[PDB]
């Protein structure tokens, strides 16, 4: 509604809209259990490497199959024009 | 000319007579006299006259059967090229050397393209039989021929 | 007399407009309640919610619509693939993350509140915050993923 | 009309230019159909 | 000549628009127009679609400058007014922009020096070639 | 106020302005300095808004210019009905219409074209017609060619009527502003007047010479033997013996006791077993209703007694607390705007011509329609096109309307006001929208192509795999077989036999309509349709609500409704116009209409048509593969174009070989179009600019200096002849194969 | 920004200054000329490169030319 050089945010509508401001209505020892266990992803840059070397190698590793599709299988292979 | 003349070409002859036979098999469901029998026996007898012609004319026909034309500039076939088209050159000259006639006598006047959009058909009318002796451009090409500023 | 659409809080010179489904109490309750929202709470804390969350609901159409099942064995598997996209997922979030705020920097999202109470500083939307965020999506996505899992693993569900 | 005949000569001179050479390419080959050459000489 | 200042004047009556300002008007530039109204009047919104003018001193802010210009110049004919417009920023700086100078720039001044113009004119600027790795360019000289 | 007749005397009538080009504009006048000239003249001919300012001189031109169209159109149906008395087999196809092929053009032997004159029976030699006149005159009852002849000679007198009263309403006596605006009168009239009197006496001519008539031929009798429809007037005796209900005259009607005319009026419904149209004791019945009720509608606005609405005052009196005080001003707005009516009207009428396509398909009106697929696939074609054309140009002129007619200080709405407020949120989600759209229907087909090319079928969206049946689409189609006797307890017979479940009609040795199955192909295809539908909506919408304004051009309303673009600034602004937005919206209908016919023309051969044996052993056309095959790109490049495509191609030296010619015809000036909409006219100027300079060697420069098309015209140019060729295209390859496999 | 020039085949007649959408060029004193003044382009920060000016020189060749440079915010027309 207003506007005032004094205070360019509100003028130009940088408002937090739905933002809450409330305490946390996590019950505590629960998030203690999240902030000690989950800490080691936190770092960034680790996490990073973490993802890339895991996920490479975790996907590497599903190389190792059955029922995906190595069986060309018992089955005559045809000609089938001029033949070859 | 790796071509035999079409007097003398099975496969031009196989295609009169396969032609003739198709529109004669149409001619049975009309009945004799009637309108579309006349006009299948009037197409029928254009047709015997077309092929007709062309063995006439000592065409050349092809392993398909249909003539082929030799532009070569051979005297025998001055009839399949050279002769239509001087034909042509004579006509697309005449058009040529009249609508440059126009502009010539409409350059130098008021509107100019007023008489681009709205012909002077009177103007026109005087100028298009000077076309017949459109190659007397030549003699204009002795000195007026094309524009000096260019 | 009455209009219910009005300009966003009072001004008409700026972007968005007021309507029942963006300024509506329900709306503005929910909305404020979310763990996106809670500005004053850990990132972390509020990331790990949303990979729960998140996570649990991605296995359903990975299995069901899956090559591995469609009558395939494979069945739960799916499952896997789920936990595959997290990771892909968390990789994304840890690239905006490092790419978007440094190291010193202070946050950025917006200090006045609706009304103009300068009062409120906030948030993660800092390096450190951040990373935070999605380190703990990516614990609750993998957590989320396996708790579904754990479940076809019992079975008794309808659709599989 | 003066102005009448000025209608005309307008881009309907084309079509009765182009109607008129129609017609006589029509005549033509109605009376000289299916020609592949030039026979007189 | 100074220019004018501002502001605390109070601003047209609208009802609200999509085509307001973002982002870049809170953390790059926005822009203010200003103007004088004889009358309560209903002109058309650069970037909504119609708004009132209130009669006395009117305040406008808008993205982007241009539009600022399209309204003022709609302003200058159509109805009879007098109009200005400034350059916010974000700290609170603000910066006049048009006119600049007294007068329009339609109308010659003397106060006004020259800006980028070349006195050989013509297109007898010279080849690329010629300033060829001379970070140079053909018109700037 | 009291509404009236108001003319003015005699404006000017002499070919002195003839002689004149381009006259209509004071920038034109002055004759050509370039060739731009030339085209200007064309494009800005019938621009009147463009001409003067002057409302009341505007509505003269366009009141005399509607004369002169309909002048056109009876001049234009004097020449069908002609064709159908001197160069046509309608007398032959009279006995037989299950068998003959109708025809109504014979061409001369010149060249070799008469090979056009092929076999359509009877006896006779010519071009097959798909327009579908035949049947319109059988169920006129309309024996002779002497009826055919005289009809020919009433339009065209009637054309002579129609031109001589565009000449008389603006150069004799020319309406006043205040005649043409008063709507309450002429949406009264045209109820009433026109509609419900043009029913009304129409379902005349049906009970006294349609149904009369067309009892005669059904029974066998010859067309020849049938009396006069004036023999049935005169002796009632006639129209007694058939139809016995005549025996009394305005009784019952008039003592009321509805009815004992149930005997010539019901509500059957269906189809005729016999004709395979629908039943004629139906459709006059039907135009009784219509006449009532547009007779009934015609006495709604208020006029000069008082009794009645006036349209200012129901408009304003709907507001609600979502709209503002919206819907007033609207009423000053619509009698003050060309444009904004002819939005609104082009908008509806096209939407009107495209289910008259889907309605007269599936209810197949006229006898022996049916089992005719060469002119059912054209019809429905035709219509299709029409509707869909006459769509885009409500976007133009709702456009030109923002541009030119809209003002807020003069003629306020607040209802187009507020959706100006908020442009930017009803195109963003248009926008999303439409890419929803786009990945669930066609991503799914890339799905199909894929996996059955990885040899996965079971991995398909299809009936055999993973279905997805359109059930409500399916519900209600049954919802409309139980209709009869439960829902609808006076209707004896279905809605149409789309509907049927068990019930087939046939003609000869073909099928004439069966209920139509549903399935995973035809739910894709839908989803097709609401997906192109939409982005034709988006390019549109977009061009009209910022036509006026925009981030990018504050001031685009200045610029206004055609101009090529605001230049490379910004980014570049090319076609930020609402013409260009039209232009750009034509490729997309063309787009949408394209794959609607073709879902037609594959459905109807596959699971509909077809030759049916007297052993119940239906073959359809394609055989039923649109269910496993349309589910594919693949299948759609194979199954349907290639293998179709094949009488077209193949159409040499028969009576279909013009197709043929059309077909490669169409594929040139539509590669043709691509030359004008790759390029620009910078190229083309400087290229002209090398060749003017030969010309003036030689001094044969003209005068009128060439110069390159206009951006825009390049444009119009493109479109014209992309839609042309596209269009053209499909037209030979419909007709050739539904010619020669029908 | 775009780059912007003005030459002394300029006549005065002010056009692209009121042709400009952005207030990038204006007329200052000057002898070369019956009108005695020029256009100048001390604003090309403003500029957004529509050619808006070009459009409405009259002399033969352009005496103001418009040569689209580096992109910035500004000459993108961007209200983002
Ligand atoms: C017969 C005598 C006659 C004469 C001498 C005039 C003379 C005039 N008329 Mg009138 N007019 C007439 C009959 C006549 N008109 C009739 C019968 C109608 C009813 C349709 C009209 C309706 C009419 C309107 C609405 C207007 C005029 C106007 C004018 C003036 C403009 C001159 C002009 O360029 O016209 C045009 C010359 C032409 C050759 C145009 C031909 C258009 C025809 C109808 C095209 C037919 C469609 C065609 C078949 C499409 C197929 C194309 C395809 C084959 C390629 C001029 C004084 C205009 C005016 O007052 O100036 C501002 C004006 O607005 N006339
Ligand atoms: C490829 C280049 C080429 C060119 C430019 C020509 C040009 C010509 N040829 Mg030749 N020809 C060619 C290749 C070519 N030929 C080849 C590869 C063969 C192998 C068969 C021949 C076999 C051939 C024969 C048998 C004859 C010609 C003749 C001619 C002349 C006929 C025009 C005329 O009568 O005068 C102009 C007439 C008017 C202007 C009127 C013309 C000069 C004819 C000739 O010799 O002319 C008398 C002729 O008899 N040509
Ligand atoms: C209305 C239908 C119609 C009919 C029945 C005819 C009939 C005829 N035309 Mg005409 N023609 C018509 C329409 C028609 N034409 C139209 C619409 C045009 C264009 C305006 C022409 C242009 C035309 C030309 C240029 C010629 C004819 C000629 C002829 C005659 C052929 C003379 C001859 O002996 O052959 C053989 C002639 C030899 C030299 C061998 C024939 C009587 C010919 C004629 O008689 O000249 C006056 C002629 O050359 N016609
Ligand atoms: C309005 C649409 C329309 C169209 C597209 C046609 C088209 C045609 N007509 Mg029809 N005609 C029409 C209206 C129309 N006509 C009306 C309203 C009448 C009643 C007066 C006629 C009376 C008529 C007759 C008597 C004949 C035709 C013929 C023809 C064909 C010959 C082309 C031609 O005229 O030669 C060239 C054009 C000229 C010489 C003048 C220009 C052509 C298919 C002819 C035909 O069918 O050939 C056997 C023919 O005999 N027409
Ligand atoms: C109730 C009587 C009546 C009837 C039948 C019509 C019919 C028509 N009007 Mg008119 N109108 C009327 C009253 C009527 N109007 C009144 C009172 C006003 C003043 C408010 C108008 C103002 C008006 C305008 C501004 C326009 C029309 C137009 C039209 C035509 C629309 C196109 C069409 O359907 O082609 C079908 C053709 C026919 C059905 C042939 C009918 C020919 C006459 C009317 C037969 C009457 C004979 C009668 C028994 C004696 C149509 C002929 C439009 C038009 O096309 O202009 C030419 C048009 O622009 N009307
Ligand atoms: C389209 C408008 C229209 C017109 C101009 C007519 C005109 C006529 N009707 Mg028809 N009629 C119509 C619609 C129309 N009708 C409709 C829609 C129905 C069905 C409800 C009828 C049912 C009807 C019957 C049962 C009879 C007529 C009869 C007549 C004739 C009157 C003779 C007499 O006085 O009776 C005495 C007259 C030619 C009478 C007749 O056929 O003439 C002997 C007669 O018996 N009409
Ligand atoms: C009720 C129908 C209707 C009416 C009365 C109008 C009327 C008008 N239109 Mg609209 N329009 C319509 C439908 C209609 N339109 C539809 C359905 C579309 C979607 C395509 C459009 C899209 C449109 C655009 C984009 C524009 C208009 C414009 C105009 C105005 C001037 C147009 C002009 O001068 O004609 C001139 C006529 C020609 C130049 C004829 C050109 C020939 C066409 C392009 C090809 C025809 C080929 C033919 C079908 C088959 C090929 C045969 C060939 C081989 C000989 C005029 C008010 C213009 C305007 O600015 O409004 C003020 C404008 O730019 N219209
Ligand atoms: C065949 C060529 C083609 C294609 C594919 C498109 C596609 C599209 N058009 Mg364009 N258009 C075209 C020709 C085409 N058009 C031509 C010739 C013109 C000139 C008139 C236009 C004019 C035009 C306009 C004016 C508009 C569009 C719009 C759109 C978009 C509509 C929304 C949508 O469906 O989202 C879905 C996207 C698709 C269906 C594309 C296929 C996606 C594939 C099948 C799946 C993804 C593949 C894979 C998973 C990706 C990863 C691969 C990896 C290796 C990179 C869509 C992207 C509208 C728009 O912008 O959208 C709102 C818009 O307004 N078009
Ligand atoms: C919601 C879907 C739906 C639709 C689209 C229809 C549509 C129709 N109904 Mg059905 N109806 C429905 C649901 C529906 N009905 C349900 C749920 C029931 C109860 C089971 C009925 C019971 C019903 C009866 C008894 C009749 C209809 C009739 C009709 C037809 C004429 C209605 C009318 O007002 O004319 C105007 C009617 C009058 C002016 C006279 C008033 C007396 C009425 C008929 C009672 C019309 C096709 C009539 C019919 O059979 O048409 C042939 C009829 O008699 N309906
Ligand atoms: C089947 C195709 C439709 C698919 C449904 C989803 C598409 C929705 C597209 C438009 C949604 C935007 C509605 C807000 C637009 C809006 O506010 O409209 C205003 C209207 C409130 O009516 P008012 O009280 O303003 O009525 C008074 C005046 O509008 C009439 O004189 O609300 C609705 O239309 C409810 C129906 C919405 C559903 C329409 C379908």
């Amino acid at each position: 509604v207003y506007f005032d050089l004094e205070d360019i945010g509100n003028t130009t509508g940088q408002w937090d809209l739905y933002g809450s401001d409330a305490p946390s209505p996590y019950s505590p020892l629960q998030s203690k259990f999240f902030e000690t266990f989950a800490a080691p992803f936190t770092k960034r840059g680790l996490l990073l490497k973490f993802l890339i070397l895991g996920g490479g190698s975790t996907l590497a590793y599903f190389s190792t199959t059955a029922s995906g599709d190595i069986l060309p299988i018992v089955k005559g292979p045809q000609l089938p024009p001029k033949l070859g | 000319s790796g071509l035999t003349p079409c007097k003398e070409s099975k496969q031009f002859a196989k295609r009169e007579k396969q032609s003739i036979k198709k529109l004669e098999s149409s001619l049975k469901i009309y009945a004799a006299d009637s309108a579309p029998a006349l006009a299948i026996n009037a197409t029928i007898e254009k047709t015997k006259r077309r092929f007709d012609n062309y063995a006439k004319q000592g065409l050349l026909c092809g392993a398909d059967g249909l003539p082929h034309l030799i532009v070569s500039g051979d005297q025998r076939h001055w009839g399949e090229f050279i002769t239509p088209g001087i034909l042509f050159l004579y006509i697309a000259g005449w058009i040529g050397w009249v609508g440059r006639s126009y502009l010539i006598a409409i350059r130098d006047e008021k509107k100019p393209t007023q008489k681009e959009i709205i012909i002077d058909v009177p103007l026109a009318s005087r100028l298009v039989f000077r076309g017949f002796s459109w190659p007397i451009a030549a003699y204009r090409e002795l000195l007026n021929g094309e524009l000096v500023a260019k | 007399t009455y209009q219910v659409v009005q300009p966003i809080n009072g001004d008409p010179f700026i972007g968005s407009l007021e309507t029942p489904v963006t300024s509506s109490p329900l709306v503005a309750w929910y909305l404020s309640n979310l763990p996106g929202y809670r500005t004053a709470v850990n990132p972390l804390l509020r990331g790990i919610e949303v990979g729960l969350a998140h996570g649990f609901f991605l296995v359903g159409p990975f299995v069901k619509a899956g090559p591995l099942r469609n009558t395939e064995i494979a069945g739960q598997a799916g499952s896997l693939a789920a936990a595959g996209l997290v990771v892909i997922l968390s990789i994304c979030l840890t690239i905006y993350g490092i790419s978007s705020f440094n190291e010193g920097d202070p946050s950025t999202a917006p200090s006045l509140t609706l009304t103009g109470r300068k009062k409120q500083p906030d948030q993660l939307q800092t390096a450190d915050g951040w990373a935070k965020f999605t380190g703990g999506f990516f614990f609750g996505g993998i957590s989320g993923v396996i708790w579904a899992f754990f479940l076809l693993y019992v079975l008794d569900l309808p659709y599989y | 009309r003066d102005l009448k005949t000025y209608l005309s000569v307008a881009p309907v001179a084309s079509t009765l230019w182009f109607a008129a050479l129609a017609g006589l390419l029509i005549e033509i080959n109605r009376l000289f159909p299916d020609a592949l050459t030039f026979p007189f000489f | 000549t100074p220019p004018e200042l501002d502001p605390n004047t109070p601003s047209p009556i609208f009802g609200g628009s999509t085509g307001g300002l973002l982002r870049k008007a809170q953390v790059e530039e926005f822009y203010v127009i200003t103007w004088e109204s004889p009358k309560e009047q209903i002109f058309e919104m650069p970037t909504g679609g119609a708004a009132i003018m209130r009669e006395g001193p009117n305040l406008l802010k808008l993205a982007r400058k241009e539009q600022c210009l399209a309204l003022g110049t709609r302003l200058r004919s159509k109805y009879k007014i007098k109009y200005q417009f400034y350059r916010v920023f974000p700290s609170g700086e603000v910066q006049y922009l048009h006119p600049k100078d007294g007068v329009y720039p339609e109308k010659v001044n003397p106060g006004r020096q020259g800006v980028g113009v070349n006195f050989r004119s013509i297109g007898k600027n010279v080849s690329p070639i010629e300033v060829k790795f001379t970070g140079k360019q053909p018109y700037d000289l | 106020e009291v509404k009236i007749i108001l003319d003015r005397d005699p404006i000017k009538t002499s070919f002195e302005q003839w002689a004149k080009p381009g006259h209509f504009s004071r920038t034109i006048a002055k004759g050509p300095d370039t060739t731009t000239w030339i085209w200007n003249l064309h494009a800005d001919a019938h621009d009147f808004d463009s001409h003067t300012s002057d409302l009341e001189e505007i509505s003269r031109k366009v009141f005399s210019a509607h004369f002169g169209q309909l002048s056109i159109i009876f001049l234009w149906l004097s020449g069908m009905y002609f064709h159908g008395a001197r160069f046509s087999n309608y007398e032959a196809w009279l006995n037989d219409p299950t068998h003959i092929r109708p025809s109504a053009q014979v061409v001369w032997p010149i060249v070799g074209q008469e090979i056009l004159n092929g076999d359509v029976g009877g006896g006779f030699r010519g071009i097959q017609i798909t327009s579908g006149f035949f049947q319109i005159w059988r169920a006129s009852g309309i024996t002779s060619e002497l009826q055919l002849y005289c009809t020919a000679i009433g339009a065209l007198v009637f054309a002579g009527l129609m031109l001589f009263a565009g000449w008389f309403h603006y150069h004799k006596a020319a309406p006043k502003l205040a005649w043409f605006q008063d709507v309450e009168s002429m949406l009264n009239h045209h109820l009433a007047g026109l509609l419900g009197l043009g029913s009304l006496s129409w379902a005349g001519h049906q009970v006294h010479v349609s149904l009369p008539i067309n009892q005669f031929l059904n029974a066998g009798v010859d067309p020849k033997e049938i009396p006069l429809p004036h023999e049935f007037i005169l002796n009632r005796d006639l129209l007694a013996q058939l139809y016995p209900s005549f025996a009394e005259g305005a009784t019952p009607f008039f003592t009321l006791n509805w009815s004992k005319y149930a005997d010539f009026l019901t509500f059957r419904g269906g189809l005729d077993p016999l004709t395979g149209g629908l039943w004629l004791t139906d459709i006059a019945h039907h135009h009784l209703a219509i006449a009532i009720l547009f007779l009934i509608a015609g006495h709604m606005y208020r006029t000069n007694w008082g009794i009645g609405h006036g349209i200012k005052d129901i408009l304003e009196a709907h507001k609600g607390p979502f709209t503002g005080q919206g819907h007033k001003g609207l009423y000053e707005i619509l009698t003050t705007s060309w444009h904004a009516q002819l939005s609104i009207n082009l908008a509806m009428l096209g939407s009107l011509t495209i289910v008259v396509a889907q309605h007269m398909y599936s209810m197949p009106p006229y006898p022996y329609l049916a089992t005719d697929y060469a002119t059912q696939l054209s019809l429905f074609t035709h219509h299709m096109w029409i509707g869909g054309f006459l769509i885009v140009g409500a976007a133009a002129h709702a456009a030109i309307f923002m541009v030119r007619d809209y003002d807020p200080t003069t003629r306020y709405n607040d209802l187009l006001d507020r959706v100006l407020r908020h442009r930017d949120a009803i195109i963003s989600h248009l926008n999303w929208v439409c890419i929803f759209l786009g990945f669930h229907s066609f991503g799914l087909y890339i799905h199909n192509d894929t996996m059955s090319a990885l040899g996965r079928p079971q991995d398909m969206f299809s009936d055999t795999a993973i279905q997805l049946q359109p059930v409500f689409a399916q519900w209600i189609q049954n919802t409309h077989a139980l209709a009869p006797g439960t829902t609808a307890p006076g209707a004896t017979a279905s809605t149409s036999l789309t509907w049927g479940g068990g019930d087939l009609v046939a003609v000869g040795n073909k099928v004439a309509l069966l209920p139509i199955p549903l399935g995973t192909a035809d739910f894709l295809v839908h989803h097709i349709h609401a997906f192109t539908i939409h982005v034709t909506v988006l390019i549109l919408l977009k061009g009209v609500l910022f036509a006026r304004s925009s981030r990018l051009i504050p001031d685009k309303a200045n610029l206004g409704f055609r101009f090529p673009c605001d230049g490379p600034g910004r980014g570049g602004t090319c076609q930020v116009s609402a013409w260009d937005h039209v232009f750009l919206g034509l490729f997309w209908m063309y787009n949408s209409i394209s794959v609607v016919i073709f879902h037609f023309s594959w459905k109807m051969q596959s699971d509909v048509w077809g030759t049916i044996n007297d052993q119940g052993v239906v073959t359809h056309i394609t055989t039923g593969n649109f269910a496993q095959s349309s589910i594919t790109i693949n299948g759609w490049l194979r199954d349907f174009l290639w293998a179709q495509a094949s009488q077209v191609i193949q159409s040499y030296g028969s009576s279909l070989s013009a197709y043929g010619l059309f077909f490669l015809g169409a594929h040139f000036v539509w590669a043709f179009s691509l030359m004008f909409l790759f390029s620009g006219r910078g190229y083309w100027q400087e290229l002209i600019e090398s060749i003017v300079w030969a010309h003036n060697k030689l001094k044969v420069a003209p005068a009128t200096q060439p110069r390159a098309l206009s951006i825009v015209q390049g444009r119009a140019v493109g479109v014209t002849h992309y839609l042309l060729g596209g269009i053209a295209t499909t037209w030979a390859f419909f007709l050739a194969r539904i010619i020669a496999v029908g | 920004s775009h780059s912007v020039k003005i030459y002394d085949t300029c006549i005065g007649c002010t056009q692209c200054v009121r042709a400009c959408p952005t207030d990038v060029l204006e007329m200052i004193p000057w002898g070369g000329c019956k009108a005695k003044q020029i256009a100048s382009a001390p604003r090309t920060e403003d500029c957004v490169g529509c050619k808006r000016c070009e459009s409405a020189c009259p002399t033969d060749f352009l005496s103001v030319r418009v040569y689209l440079w580096h992109e910035t915010t500004r000459s993108m027309g961007l209200a983002y």
